[PDB]
RNA sequence: CCCCGAGAGGGGGUUUUUUUUUUUUUUUUU
């Protein structure tokens, strides 16, 4: 029971977005050079994400060294003031966390090339400075475009979208208000396929609804992978004209 | 701006023959003859791009050249490295690669040289040679399979770097060349490794034979005990016009450095080439100097 | 609760209640688990404190080499007045600063020396107050690493004058730590003799306490 | 820590076998593993086998407070550490680890977030004294599967745990014992099922990523050999009323939408099979301790 | 500290230091900082909010969040929080900066606690959140610039209900809109280094690896403040030192540090 | 700061503070400002080439009639735009089958019902929902607009914000219908809409009271009664501010509960507290406070000797609560309290006849009458009236509006004649509508 | 396989958290 209009009769959302519209998506590359040799300031929404690419080099623990490809590791730092209401406790050692950390590396070990990259490691470093909805899809992109910064290989985009099932009305891209009201889908598409590297549910949704819903997903998920290429091929043509 | 130079900014996180490029996941061609080289992957007649950067055609090799990357050791580069661990009997020392490049004791040139015999204590007194943090010159001998690079000093012109100040710069900003020892005006010396580290010191009697009792102390931590203040801000000036250049995304070179170096002459305090405008148009002036000198 | 302590039940609750210039007392070597021990009591007005040290090393570093030895201090909470963490990791840093100018660390390659102290007893008797603890701690480090048979460059002391902790080298001459909370202002040159007096006391006693026991 | 040695020519039979429909133990590429239930004397008592894989769970409970946010709510904890019992490959103790913490939120998501307990049955005074359930899973013989049989294990617990009957006078609780009054049964909203889908890519990554035919393989509840091999995994819980409880794909090969949309319909008619199941083996359970009771009574 | 140097590089730094017409690596003078950059007011979701870049690529960045409290049980009501990236929570370094920070900013020592109070129970509790991204050296006056940027961008909500919860005993209400400006001087936390007999401001990071020791000053209303330490900025190289160095340190921050927070004042 | 996208779409940032539980937090969300917003007029030509369909591709329906209510010049045709307070205040004529046809409301007006009223929100929203060809209600939803969307003048309260808001889609809409010649109409009730239009400083519109565009209709006389409006020996105390009564509640000083009322006795209520065993009676006209049988309301413990036989600190009144408390064990006297607020109002349309008492058959001009409700258990309301002669004998159907310090009685106002005492119709229709029974015939959504 | 040496020698092929418009008779068909 909401008494909010979630989804006016009028095909309006409360922030003023229609059903299939994506937010404010701003991208950003070599934003810390002195930091990583890769890294991404990424704005969707609200959402703020800094992203940083540490590698590939020598690990610090020969014990800790794969012959036949780099180890790939992530760390997510939500921190305490990405929320309206401050979190007391740390969100380091959570297990919410530690899945999400696990969930990233997954995605990105069937798409970068670490063959190529033998007794190395590559350390991705995630800050969340701010939250509001589809922080897992936005922590996609942020990898992807970081890990294309650093020149590291891989072979294909993979971009991140959320979509929220209000009753039977889809709404793309669900900020913090509507994932409160609703059961949302995270979706991670690779490139302009049909194939998803990530699928998450967590909240209840009918059997016949799911279909949609992924339909939806992929749809918005392509042009977030535009946005994405847009926005590196402009920086790519002012980089190399220098 | 008498103390500190403060740039300040609200509401905002942070300011804000062609030459093809390619995204990953990009069709570059369709022509199944080619070779596939790095930076690309292929499937069946398809050859797409792994990187962002752009497509190079060299005979029948298709590959694509990334736009950002760490430094890649290529079989005769004259590098300067750190030591980074030293082990069994070989260095590990860190050019600024993906992996450390190895330095066998083989490699090297044992202290009193030609006249030493041979001794099998040397592979338990390695650290009385070279330890965790020396610098030094070297060059890249071989490579390993994945692309590493072994390291050799087997010449007077290699060896530990001392009698001067350490700096680096983008391995982009320093090319190949005939060679990387420069002699400068104001009696210093520039070892401008392709890796991008590079060592500023006092101009040695070697550096002066090089265009014109001592192998027992070739790993002497010591220093020249007589360095003149005059030589010493010489070294912090070229190491600021260096930065300057860096930060102008200008390539490195002997000549823009001396250029630099005398025009920079106009700033009275050497401090003053810290800051961002004065690099800026230092940079800018080398590149408008070589305009009108060139056309 | 706790899978590793015995904290008893969850439901229970803390029971609240309602409403010369120093005296000291120093021992050295009584603890046969390690290499190096030392006893600091102190008493004097409504505050008196005894803190114990104990010194580990120098004993194996495995993790690549050092030409010198690598010190750290550890101050545990006691059974009394506890203090923050925080405020433990501070002084354990100032103490490490301190000793770091001390310790010949040139004689003990690859080698560390862990150094311990517990603020066993602190009573506040008063019917950051760990200001005053900090010039005793200085004196049980030094007189267990004498203890121990590590070799220090001076014996290391210190005073404490309102809420500015200094601690002094070569008979008062040069200073290996300043440490400054509260207090007042253009009060620097009273507060440096008033712990040069202090340190010139405790060392004295100091020397005293490991030569005669 | 400890590794499983898979040689070459492992790896490329298995492989080549799922390329021409043949699986070890003989299963087809659909076909869930046979679920043996099996109760204690005790109430909360269950066990549950998938072929080699044996899990044991056990349901008990203990008067708490509640937490000051949720004064009507109870409390209720699902604990699953591994031991080396199931196997070397296992940590004692390891509950970080990536595979752990992963099975870790997949039964949290499917059992405590889900709501398939009724918690607010569980207050006993409001605010101040409440039930706290506890799930505890045993996983004693590692052949695949864990996270299935976990779920199965939580949840066939939930439904035959019975806890003790309380009279309230006020807020003097008195606890009868189970040889004064009988015990109470707990309070399922829902019956959770999870399904694992283990994926499979015969050929390489180009033609995963680029290739135009999709050819993955998808098999449902692997071995563990089967397990080791796999490229990506998909678990997928439903329950009778024909709603996805979650569905998790935690990055892997990465697969086609609609194929995985296939998996959620295949789920669907086996955790209809496994629920009805349950509930018969429950029957029988109760009918069963009924019986023995008028045989105690009448040779009472 | 961070930095890795031979003995070589070392010496001729040190000697280079040491020398009574002090040279610097890059050429500053004694009391020169290295350039910054500051960015304000970027994150909505916080009261206030600041991000600081240094030269050598160091980056932190502070958030400001604010939380109605009641004064009588709550002692402290300013609270830092330090992360430093790469660093446990429980490490060395980040307790000792959060312990000094706490210090430096405590209610009744170097801030104005008045005009964090709302009514006769109820004030405001600020929740100074610092993320250090990357540092190359002692961050503590890195952190120092930025909280003092963020403090005086920051914007609490404003009270509407009356202040006398000891009598009619109305529960805070505030305005829907409006927002006061935090009022309030934060303080400043230098950090100098020891080379022989002379003092650096703003020490790099190779200069820190053979400083024979180092100092942090704290700074308010004008004047030297309390907490004062001095800091072994390497641990190969700590020395002690005469205490003139101690007096010329106060001193030199004591002259200073006023071009500083003119520069620093700028809105 | 404003940004401009791709799709010609914009985006700001709507900042405010949400107070809750004595606690404050800052809430941001993002605006955003589109140029995609239907007038929802069936005269327009524009608009439908610029609209898109929904969720469920469909389309939205343009309602608002090409042929208005046509009005004395300079009105001519004319739509009609709804302040906040009228439609909070005369909700009853704003349903009323003879007036009000062609009825815009703006998104900001609808927001602001919703948050000071949500039944009556509900109430205009169905208005909108169930629009046929007799009553056409629409929301312009002007603050998504890009075109209509104003933001806060530096030192501008959030009232005038409003208003200026709404009188920017007034003269947005004005000028977009003006090739149509339907010109509108702004009736509010707040004298700086009425003083920033009667000056005419920027643009022209047609302002107008609530009052004041009655009297305009060509029914004037027979909805004139629907508008909402010394009469005493004492005066009511005031009631406590929101903010005093929940810091009450939340001290353990004030209680809440509903309030009984019995026919058989008016100067005495009692309230079902949780805290208490048994009812705390209220005594007292003064002590009841213009309450009602089944309101929510908020009372106040009074003094030990104030209580019935059959302080200062906070402190004292807890103690005085748990004095209450054995008092209640005891049964030899019982606890009394005082209402000092009314959480919830039990105030609903109620069927009544005018007391031929109160009516004076020689008056001809507007005249105050009582209307005696059919709940014995209720107060009778006072209402103005013309045809009070023509309501003598009949069932009719009245709204409160009020119930003032002053008043000794409660304030309301006319709204349906159900017909005449005692007939099948008026009887069996008032009989319905008091037990709360739906008798109006399924909507168009419905069938 | 790669590096090194006028003479088939040597060196390497990397290791738990945005969930709360409160009121007076059973049953069946209407
Ligand atoms: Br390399
Ligand atoms: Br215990
Ligand atoms: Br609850
Ligand atoms: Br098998
Ligand atoms: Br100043
Ligand atoms: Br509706
Ligand atoms: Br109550
Ligand atoms: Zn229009």
């Amino acid at each position: 029971m909401s008494r909010l209009e979630i989804y006016s009769p009028e095909g309006l959302r409360l922030d003023g977005r229609r059903w299939n519209e994506l937010r404010r998506f701003e991208s950003s590359i070599n934003t810390h050079p002195h930091a990583a040799d890769g890294s991404s300031y990424m704005e969707q929404g609200n959402n703020k994400i800094i992203t940083l690419v540490k590698g590939p080099k020598e690990p610090r623990l020969k014990s800790q060294m794969d012959t036949s490809k780099a180890l790939l590791n992530v760390s997510v730092n939500i921190t305490k003031f990405s929320k309206f209401e401050r979190s007391k406790s740390s969100h380091k050692n959570e297990r919410r966390v530690l899945e999400i950390q696990t969930s990233l590396v997954r995605m990105f070990e069937k798409n970068v090339m670490l063959n190529i990259y033998p007794r190395t490691v590559i350390d991705i470093e995630i800050h969340v400075l701010e939250q509001d909805g589809g922080i897992m899809g936005s922590l996609i992109n942020g990898i992807t475009l970081a890990l294309i910064d650093a020149g590291i290989s891989m072979f294909d985009y993979i971009s991140g979208i959320s979509v929220g099932l209000y009753d039977t009305t889809p709404l793309l891209d669900t900020n913090s208000l509507e994932e409160n009201a609703m059961s949302t889908v995270t979706l991670g598409v690779v490139g302009k396929s049909e194939k998803l590297s990530l699928l998450l549910v967590e909240d209840k949704i009918p059997l016949d609804r799911l279909e949609n819903v992924l339909a939806i997903g992929i749809a918005g998920a392509h042009r977030v992978r535009d946005l994405m290429d847009e926005e590196l091929r402009k920086h790519a043509q002012k980089r190399v004209s220098n | 701006s008498e103390v500190i130079t403060i740039t300040k900014r609200n509401g905002a996180f942070q300011n804000s023959s062609d030459s093809q490029i390619v995204t990953p996941g990009e069709l570059v061609t369709d022509d199944p003859i080619w070779m596939r080289g790095h930076g690309t992957y292929f499937l069946d007649n398809m050859t797409y791009s792994s990187v962002a950067g752009t497509v190079s055609r060299v005979n029948r090799l298709l590959s694509v050249i990334p736009l950002k990357g760490r430094y890649a050791p290529e079989t005769g580069d004259h590098v300067v490295g750190r030591i980074a661990e030293v082990g069994n009997k070989r260095w590990k020392v860190d050019i600024g690669g993906k992996q450390h490049a190895v330095l066998m004791l083989g490699s090297v040139n044992l202290p009193g040289g030609i006249l030493r015999r041979k001794s099998e204590s040397d592979e338990l007194q390695m650290r009385s040679f070279l330890k965790e943090g020396d610098l030094l010159n070297a060059e890249v001998q071989s490579l390993f399979q994945d692309g590493s690079a072994s390291l050799h000093t087997r010449s007077l012109k290699y060896g530990k770097l001392r009698n001067g100040m350490f700096c680096q710069v983008p391995s982009s900003l320093i090319v190949r060349a005939k060679n990387h020892t420069h002699n400068l005006p104001g009696n210093i010396t520039v070892v401008l490794g392709v890796n991008g580290y590079i060592w500023l010191r006092k101009t040695s009697q070697m550096d002066l034979a090089r265009d014109t009792e001592s192998s027992w102390q070739i790993y002497s931590d010591e220093n020249d005990p007589s360095i003149s203040n005059n030589i010493r801000q010489a070294i912090c000036r070229y190491a600021n016009v260096i930065k300057a250049l860096a930060f102008c995304e200008i390539g490195i070179t002997q000549q823009r450095i001396v250029s630099a170096y005398e025009a920079s002459m106009v700033y009275s305090n050497v401090g003053e080439l810290i800051e961002k405008n004065v690099m800026e148009s230092i940079g800018s002036d080398i590149l408008t100097a070589e305009k009108m000198r060139g056309n | 609760q706790d899978r590793r302590r015995l904290l008893g039940p969850a439901a229970a609750k803390p029971m609240a209640f309602s409403n010369s210039e120093q005296e000291l007392s120093l021992h050295t070597g009584f603890i046969e688990n390690c290499n190096g021990s030392a006893l600091v009591e102190a008493r004097s007005l409504g505050h008196q404190t005894s803190l114990i040290s104990a010194v580990y090393g120098p004993r194996s570093i495995r993790g690549s080499f050092t030409s010198q030895g690598t010190i750290s201090i550890q101050l545990k909470n006691g059974l009394l007045e506890k203090y923050n963490t925080n405020e433990l990791k501070e002084v354990s840093s100032f103490l490490m600063g301190i000793f770091n100018s001390v310790v010949n660390l040139s004689r003990y390659p690859k080698s560390g020396i862990d150094i311990f102290v517990y603020l066993t007893y602190d009573k506040d008797l008063t019917n950051s107050q760990i200001s005053s603890l900090i010039p005793h701690c200085i004196t049980s480090i030094t007189l267990a690493l004498a203890d121990a048979g590590i070799e220090l460059v001076d014996m290391a002391g210190a005073g404490e004058a309102n809420g500015t902790v200094v601690s002094f080298i070569k008979n008062g001459e040069e200073i290996v730590g300043f440490w400054k909370d509260d207090g007042d202002d253009e009060d620097l040159l009273e507060c440096l003799d008033r712990c040069k007096e202090q340190y010139n006391r405790y060392r004295d006693l100091m020397i005293s306490c490991l030569m005669n026991q | 820590a400890k590794d499983i040695e898979i040689s070459a020519s492992e790896s490329k039979f298995i492989l080549e076998a799922l390329r021409q429909n043949y699986r070890l133990d003989g299963r087809s590429f659909d076909q869930f593993r046979d679920v043996e239930i099996t109760f204690g004397k005790e109430f909360g008592d269950v066990s549950v086998k998938m072929g080699n894989t044996k899990v044991h769970c056990r349901i008990s409970c203990q008067i708490a407070q509640p937490y000051e946010d949720r004064p009507f709510e109870g409390l209720f904890v699902i604990s699953t550490e591994i031991s080396p019992m199931a196997g070397s490959q296992f940590e004692n103790g390891n509950i970080t680890g990536e595979d752990e913490v992963l099975c870790s939120r997949i039964i949290e998501k499917s059992v405590r977030r889900s709501g398939a307990l009724d918690v607010e049955g569980l207050c006993i005074v409001a605010g101040s004294k409440c039930w706290a359930v506890r799930a505890d899973v045993h996983f004693l013989d590692c052949d695949g599967g864990f996270i299935d049989a976990s779920c199965i294990a939580v949840m066939a617990g939930l439904m035959h745990f019975k806890k003790p009957d309380i009279t309230v006078h006020g807020e003097q609780i008195i606890v009868h014992p189970v040889n004064e009054r009988e015990p109470v049964p707990l309070g399922i909203l829902h019956i959770p099922i999870c399904v694992t889908f283990s994926f499979f890519n015969p050929q390489d990554t180009e033609e995963n990523i680029k290739g135009e035919t999709n050819s993955e393989i998808s098999i449902i509840d692997a071995t563990l050999k089967e397990e080791l091999l796999r490229d990506g995994v998909l678990t997928v819980t439903l329950n009778k009323n024909r709603e996805v409880v979650q569905v998790s794909k935690a990055g892997g090969l990465p697969m086609d939408a609609l194929t995985l949309m296939k998996c959620c319909h295949e789920a669907y008619s086996i955790i209809e099979k496994i629920t009805d199941q349950i509930l018969q083996l429950l029957k029988e359970d109760s009918e069963k301790r009924n019986k023995y009771a008028a045989m105690l009574t009448s040779e009472n | 500290g961070h930095m890795s140097l031979s003995v070589a590089e070392k010496s001729y730094l040190y000697d280079s230091l040491a020398s009574t017409p002090s040279i610097r690596p890059d050429g500053r003078l004694p009391h020169q900082f290295r350039p910054i950059e500051i960015f304000t007011d970027f994150l909505p979701s916080s009261n206030g909010s600041s991000r600081i870049i240094a030269s050598d690529g160091s980056e932190c960045i502070v958030s400001i969040k604010s939380k109605v409290v009641d004064h009588h049980v709550e002692n402290e009501l300013l609270q830092v929080d330090v992360d430093i990236a790469g660093q446990r929570d429980d490490a060395l370094v980040v307790e000792t900066i959060t312990s000094l920070l706490n210090k430096v900013l405590k209610s009744g020592s170097g801030v104005d606690s008045s005009k964090l109070q709302l009514t006769k129970k109820y004030s405001f509790k600020i929740f100074v959140d610092v993320l250090v991204i990357s540092s190359h050296s002692h961050p503590i006056s890195l952190i120092s610039f930025a909280i003092y940027s963020a403090l005086n961008s920051t914007y609490l909500p404003k009270l509407i209900s009356a202040f006398d919860d000891l009598e009619v005993e109305e529960l805070p209400t505030f305005h829907d809109y409006d927002m006061v400006k935090l009022d309030i001087n934060p303080p400043l936390v230098f950090i100098l280094a020891v080379v022989g007999n002379n003092m650096l401001l703003d020490p790099a990071a190779n200069e820190s690896e053979v400083a024979n020791n180092g100092l942090i000053i704290s700074w308010s209303n004008g004047k030297i403040t309390s907490p004062i330490r001095s800091v072994a900025l390497n641990d190969s190289n700590v020395k002690s030192f005469k205490p003139h160095l101690l007096k010329q340190g106060l001193a030199m921050v004591e002259k200073y540090a006023p071009d500083v927070v003119r520069s620093l004042e700028n809105l | 700061r404003r940004k401009r996208l791709a799709d010609g779409l914009s985006v700001t940032q709507k900042v405010f503070v949400r107070s809750r539980n004595g606690g404050a937090t800052k809430i941001v969300r993002e605006h955003y400002l589109r140029s995609d917003i239907p007038c929802l007029s069936r005269s327009c030509t524009k608009c439908p080439q610029i609209v898109v369909p929904d969720a469920q591709n469909e389309l939205p329906k343009f309602i608002l009639s090409d042929s208005p209510l046509e009005l004395s010049a300079p009105i001519g045709k004319h739509y009609v735009v709804l302040d906040t307070n009228v439609v909070l205040q005369a909700i009853d004529l704003l349903e009323n089958p003879n007036c009000f046809f062609d009825v815009i409301v703006p998104q900001i007006v609808l927001d602001e019902v919703r948050n000071k009223s949500y039944p009556v929100y509900t109430r205009l929203r169905t208005l909108c929902r169930d629009s046929d060809d007799h009553k056409r209600f629409i929301v312009f939803h002007n603050e998504f607009s890009e075109h209509t969307f104003v933001e806060r003048l530096p030192n501008e309260t959030i009232n005038d914000r409003n208003n200026r808001a709404i009188r920017k889609t007034c003269q947005w809409y004005s000028e977009h219908l003006k090739p149509y010649d339907i010109n509108v109409v702004l009736v509010t009730n707040d004298r700086l809409n009425r003083e920033a239009a009667t000056k005419e400083v920027e643009s022209n519109i047609i302002t107008k009271s609530l009052v004041q565009y009655i009297e305009l209709l060509p029914n004037a006389d027979d909805i004139r009664d629907s508008i909402p409006q010394t009469f005493s020996d004492f005066t009511f105390p005031e009631y406590y501010s929101t903010a005093r009564v929940m810091g009450g509640l939340k001290n353990g000083v004030l209680y809440q509960g509903n309030i009984q009322i019995s026919e058989y006795n008016f100067l005495e209520g009692s309230v079902s507290l949780p805290r208490f065993s048994k009812p705390v009676l209220i005594v007292g006209q003064k002590n009841l406070n213009r309450a009602f049988n089944g309101d929510q309301v908020i009372v106040e413990l009074l003094p030990q000797s104030e209580w019935k036989a059959p302080v200062i600190s906070d402190k004292q009144r807890r103690l005085l609560a748990k004095d209450a408390m054995i008092a209640q064990r005891s049964k030899k006297i019982q606890p009394t309290a005082k209402v000092v607020y009314i959480q919830r109002r039990s105030w609903r349309q109620y069927v009544g006849q005018l007391a031929p008492s109160s009516v004076d058959p020689q008056s001809s001009s507007t005249q105050n009458v009582f209307v005696i409700l059919m709940d014995k258990c209720l107060p009778k309301v006072r209402i103005r009236t013309r045809r009070a002669a023509e309501l003598l004998d009949k069932r009719i159907v009245i709204s409160i509006d009020s119930w003032p310090t002053t008043h000794k009685y409660p304030l309301g106002h006319f709204v349906r004649d159900l017909g005449t005492i005692e007939s099948a119709q008026a009887e069996t229709e008032a009989l319905l509508l008091e037990h709360d029974v739906e008798y109006r015939p399924f909507s168009k959504k419905v069938l």
